[PDB]
């Protein structure tokens, strides 16, 4: 490496505002997971005879059903969302996993395919 | 918790005085200065744009070209999203140095990294070295998008950052099924 006289003055005070800017970054995605956790906390069914969500039976009781494709549990059209593109045979998602998707990409979560930890102090 | 939907963090690397800073300034508060400060280290900037229906506040990092702060810059590429790699189109170095940064790039950042070759100082005709058909090439031997512009002269600059945030924004939208 090198030395380095006041340059890490010079240096710390960008580490120093970027890191503000981390912690403001955690506040803004910590409101969405838990608010996103507390939507779980409410699952009532079990995705298999009840819709999971709310836990209304699925079948011959009137209530018309899809699977979602991205937890792969039974979900009734009124907890549903039919997402749709440029293609036919649309994919459908639970209340949840469509907040999920809404999470893995407001929190950038969906690069790093999770969320990653950039410790970058400043040398004294 | 502001008013914005993601946030794009990008670098721009490349070899001392081929013009990072300058495109920043230009694209940032559209300023130029013929002086020549060479940064210290890193150092960033913060602008939100609308695009794509959506808000994106982008953190726009400038690094220090010089192998001297190497070890320092290249610690902050793995929170990167997209990179712009820029030589001087009036300097066969910097633009010898391109495969090297690739290198550099796929070392220390993660996979969906998108990456756009930029040839700077297309206004210097006149002292122009690097031809646009051999930047063109290298890019299509990298796998990365191609422009060529000019910070000094606001040339083909927003259009730059503008293809990198939309390029991203398909890398995202690929991310999922
Ligand atoms: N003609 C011309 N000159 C430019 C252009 N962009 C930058 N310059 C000049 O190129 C020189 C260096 O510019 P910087 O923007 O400081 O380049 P840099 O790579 O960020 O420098 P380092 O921080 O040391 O890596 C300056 O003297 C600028 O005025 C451009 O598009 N055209
Ligand atoms: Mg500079
Ligand atoms: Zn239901
Ligand atoms: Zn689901």
């Amino acid at each position: 490496e090198e030395l380095t006289d006041e340059e890490k003055e010079i240096i710390n005070r960008v580490i120093a505002r970027a890191e503000k800017m981390e912690t403001m970054e955690q506040e803004r995605i910590g409101r969405l997971v838990d608010r996103l956790e507390t939507m779980r906390k409410n699952v009532a069914g079990d995705g298999v005879n009840r819709c999971i969500l709310c836990g209304e039976q699925l079948g011959m009781l009137g209530s018309a059903s899809v699977v979602c494709e991205d937890c792969k549990k039974n979900v009734c059209t009124k907890c549903g969302v039919e997402t749709s593109n440029n293609r036919p045979h649309p994919v459908w998602l639970c209340k949840i996993c469509l907040e999920q998707r809404e999470v893995w990409k407001r929190s950038g979560a969906w690069f790093f395919k999770g969320f990653p930890k950039q410790v970058l102090p400043q040398p004294m | 918790s502001h008013m914005f939907d993601y946030m794009f963090k990008i670098l721009i690397i490349g070899n001392s005085s081929v013009g990072k800073t300058s495109f920043l300034f230009r694209y940032a508060d559209d300023s130029f200065t013929p002086a020549f400060v060479s940064t210290v280290g890193i150092d960033f900037k913060v602008k939100t744009i609308y695009r794509n229906d959506k808000r994106i506040k982008l953190q726009i990092w400038d690094t220090a070209g010089l192998e001297r702060y190497r070890t320092i810059t290249t610690a902050y590429y793995r929170g990167a999203m997209g990179f712009i790699l820029m030589y001087d189109i009036t300097n066969e170095e910097s633009f010898n140095a391109v495969q090297d940064w690739s290198t550099q790039i796929k070392t220390y950042s993660w996979d969906n990294a998108q990456v756009l070759l930029v040839g700077n100082k297309c206004d210097m005709e006149d002292e122009r070295v690097v031809s646009s058909e051999r930047g063109r090439q290298l890019a299509d031997h990298l796998g990365f998008e191609f422009f060529e512009a000019s910070a000094k002269d606001n040339i083909n600059v927003k259009q730059t950052f503008e293809r990198l945030v939309d390029v991203i924004c398909e890398k995202m939208s690929e991310s999922l099924d």
